[PDB]
């Protein structure tokens, strides 16, 4: 209703929306204008990552939490920046895509695990460093 | 593994955070 509503709106726009489009639960033009703009840099991050290596894994809610937590907590132990927030989002989308693929009905667990982490561990950093507007400025970068 | 994926996610994120 208050600060929770702000935090909920930010995470929904920046994280949940892209995962639901990476997952085919939601079409491309179901996205807010803010979302297809930042989709570009998330999409580009995904392709940059697929050059590097491929991901293959998860059978239980318990296994999603430990595997997801382990990676992301190691992703930000060192430092937090908008570039690795992209990787966080992207990584969250790739584990959700795995779930809807296997039709295990665990993608919901992925979204909620990523949401919880971004709220507790990332949102104070992102708010103080420009938040939603900055990630929008971060999306432009070099259009090569 | 998992520790190596992070450093991949890290340095990619680091490369995009440039300039």
């Amino acid at each position: 209703e208050g600060e929770e509503l702000i935090y909920h709106n930010i995470i929904n726009e920046i994280l949940v929306g892209y995962i639901k489009y990476y997952i085919n639960d939601i079409s491309e033009h179901e996205l807010s204008p803010y979302q297809q703009q930042i989709k570009k840099i998330l999409t580009y991050y995904d392709e940059c990552l697929n050059k590097q290596v491929t991901i293959t894994f998860l059978t239980s809610v318990q296994e999603i939490k430990t595997q997801f937590t382990g990676v992301v907590t190691e992703l930000f132990k060192d430092l937090i920046n908008w570039g690795r927030i992209c990787g966080f989002i992207v990584f969250s989308a790739k584990m959700a895509k795995y779930c809807k693929d296997a039709n295990n009905h665990l993608e919901s667990t992925v979204i909620t695990t990523a949401y919880n982490f971004m709220k507790h561990n990332l949102l104070p950093w992102m708010i103080s460093h420009g938040g939603q507007e900055e990630f929008l400025a971060f999306s432009l970068h070099s259009d090569m | 593994s998992t520790k190596k994926l992070s450093e991949c996610l890290k340095r990619i994120g680091d490369e995009l955070d440039s300039n």
